[PDB]
């Protein structure tokens, strides 16, 4: 079962993508965002990205592909599994942590609309001990 | 890689959500 509510919440995940809000996800718009976290993905990889989605094969990910993958990714993860799993794309290395700078650069790139105030609560609110770091422990407390 | 990060960004989406609204209460 898919509510009003978890359908808006996958709305703004798009939206987030699909920023001239067009309703299509294309491979600049997913590379643009790559991008701005780090990666350079290739112009070929960003198009096996979007066929990994794109179920007609137009080229662009439209929102009811993009539903239908969140909400089947939904269905299959548990609520301590995703919380792992998005640790680990956000602690690319690997690490054990992501450095509180990091952090404050995913979240301002992905908030879009967060002022450095908001970012800073949220960072010394995240960073449980202080020690400038968020690891996976102070990740799952902020995640729940 | 490319669902989780489709997922990723969600979740922490839905972070900033509960933040805002603890702070606007
Ligand atoms: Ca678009
Ligand atoms: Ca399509
Ligand atoms: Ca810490």
């Amino acid at each position: 079962q898919l509510t009003e509510e978890q359908i808006a919440e996958f709305k703004e995940a798009f939206s987030l993508f699909d920023k001239d809000g067009d309703g299509t996800i294309t491979t600049k718009e997913l590379g643009t965002v790559m991008r701005s976290l780090g990666q350079n993905p290739t112009e070929a990889e960003l198009q096996d990205m979007i066929n990994e989605v794109d179920a007609d094969g137009n080229g662009t990910i439209d929102f009811p592909e993009f539903l239908t993958m969140m909400a089947r990714k939904m269905k299959d993860t548990d609520s301590e599994e995703e919380i792992r799993e998005a640790f680990r794309v956000f602690d690319k290395d690997g690490i054990g942590y992501i450095s509180a700078a990091e952090l404050r650069h995913v979240m301002t790139n992905l908030g879009e609309k967060l002022t450095d105030e908001e970012v800073d609560e949220m960072i010394r609110e995240a960073d449980i001990d202080g020690d400038g770091q968020v690891n996976y422990e102070e990740f799952v407390q902020m995640m729940t | 890689v490319t669902v989780g990060k489709f997922y990723a960004t969600f979740l922490i989406q839905e972070y900033f959500r509960k933040f805002k609204k603890r702070k606007e209460q």
